[PDB]
């Protein structure tokens, strides 16, 4: 049981924080990612090969070059960033409409739930237009990457939903 | 999908392993003083006013052949009695500098393929030790190399690097194909 995971999202969403919280079990000081990080993590008998690819606008055209072989997409959203939730929607749907991503299941980490006015999962699901995705499974998992809350719950959903 | 690239570097393999790979100059700068990395491919290629490497450089240069990396070594690392040539798999944070900068590539004889953000240790196939300028030893394989990560990936196509060329704002390239489609406002 291996699954290849691609982890995408706007800059500052918390992708790299997630990758190393899972990998090292620690909260690390990150640099904005301009290329990619990749680690493998084993959980509940599954070896997840997780690709963390930079999300700054100039490098989003590079995301598609990691799609082949992807079995699950993790799309990470900053739930405090209301100003950019619409942009996140647009990027999500661009990813999942690529022919190379058609079969990938989709875990949304509704991240930074610890921040004051943070949008909750129900709001996130509606603002990302997730109900328009009717041909693969998807799930919104609230998370706080810094504390680790929600992260293993998300990996459990991935485990339960790929076959 | 399974070509290799070659990087002359004075840092030994154990140092590279500890750093997590071949990191760009700007990474330590960011951590040490908060400076954002410069991901203008043109600035990486031209370097500093004096022609040196910028402190905030976001890219790591590689060569397209062993012979070429040895030349880099004998030019830039001539002062080092021992250095290494790292053999690296291809991945999509890598750009062919002459292809992205086109005719405006400032040092086209470099034939540089550059990795935006650095090269993870798992992407390193192995290394040649160079002693007194001679490759006298067989390749040493990196046990930490993960071929399944990279064998299905290639370098980024030039079309997806044009937006990263990062010519200065008034530069004429922004009024020409292909960069016109990524031009900054007013350029
Ligand atoms: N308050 C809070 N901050 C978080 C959380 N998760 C990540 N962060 C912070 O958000 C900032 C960006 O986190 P990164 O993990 O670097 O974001 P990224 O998605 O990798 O960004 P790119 O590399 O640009 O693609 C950092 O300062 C993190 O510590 C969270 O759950 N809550
Ligand atoms: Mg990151
Ligand atoms: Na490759």
């Amino acid at each position: 049981k291996e699954m290849r995971i691609l982890m995408l999202g706007l800059d500052a969403a918390g992708k790299t924080t997630i990758l190393y919280k899972l990998k090292l079990g620690q909260s690390v000081t990150t640099i904005p990612t301009v290329g990619f990080n990749v680690e493998t993590v084993t959980y509940k008998n599954v070896k997840f090969n997780v690709w963390d690819v930079g999300g700054q606008d100039k490098i989003r055209p590079l995301w598609r070059h990691y799609y082949t072989g992807t079995q699950g997409l993790i799309f990470v959203v900053d739930c405090a960033d209301r100003d950019r939730i619409d942009e996140a929607r647009q990027e999500l749907h661009r990813i999942i409409n690529d022919r190379e991503m058609r079969d990938a299941i989709i875990l949304i980490f509704a991240n930074k739930q610890d921040l004051p006015d943070a949008m909750k999962p129900h709001e996130i699901q509606e603002k990302l237009g997730l109900t328009r995705i009717r041909d693969r499974n998807w799930y919104v998992q609230p998370s706080c990457a810094t504390s680790g809350d929600g992260l293993y719950e998300g990996l459990t959903w991935l485990t339960s939903n790929y076959k | 999908n399974d070509d290799k690239l070659y990087r002359a570097d004075s840092r030994p393999p154990d140092e590279i392993k500890q750093s997590g790979g071949l990191m760009p100059r700007g990474q330590s700068e960011y951590f040490d003083r908060g400076t954002q990395m410069n991901i203008n491919l043109y600035d990486h290629a031209r370097g500093t006013q004096t022609g040196f490497v910028r402190h905030d450089d976001g890219y790591v240069s590689t060569s397209i052949s062993l012979r070429s990396a040895h030349l880099v070594g004998q030019t830039i690392l001539s002062g080092h009695s021992t250095y290494y040539i790292y053999v690296i798999a291809t991945a999509p944070n890598m750009f062919n500098v002459n292809d992205v900068l086109g005719a405006y590539s400032p040092h086209p004889d470099d034939q540089d393929v550059s990795a935006l953000g650095g090269i993870p240790y798992s992407q390193i196939y192995g290394w040649y030790r160079v002693h007194f300028g001679v490759l006298d030893e067989q390749l040493h394989r990196n046990r930490g190399y993960r071929d399944r990560y990279y064998s299905n990936l290639d370098i980024a196509p030039a079309a997806d690097g044009y937006g990263l060329a990062g010519f200065p704002p008034e530069h004429r390239a922004w009024r020409e194909e292909p960069w016109i489609h990524h031009a900054p406002p007013g350029s």
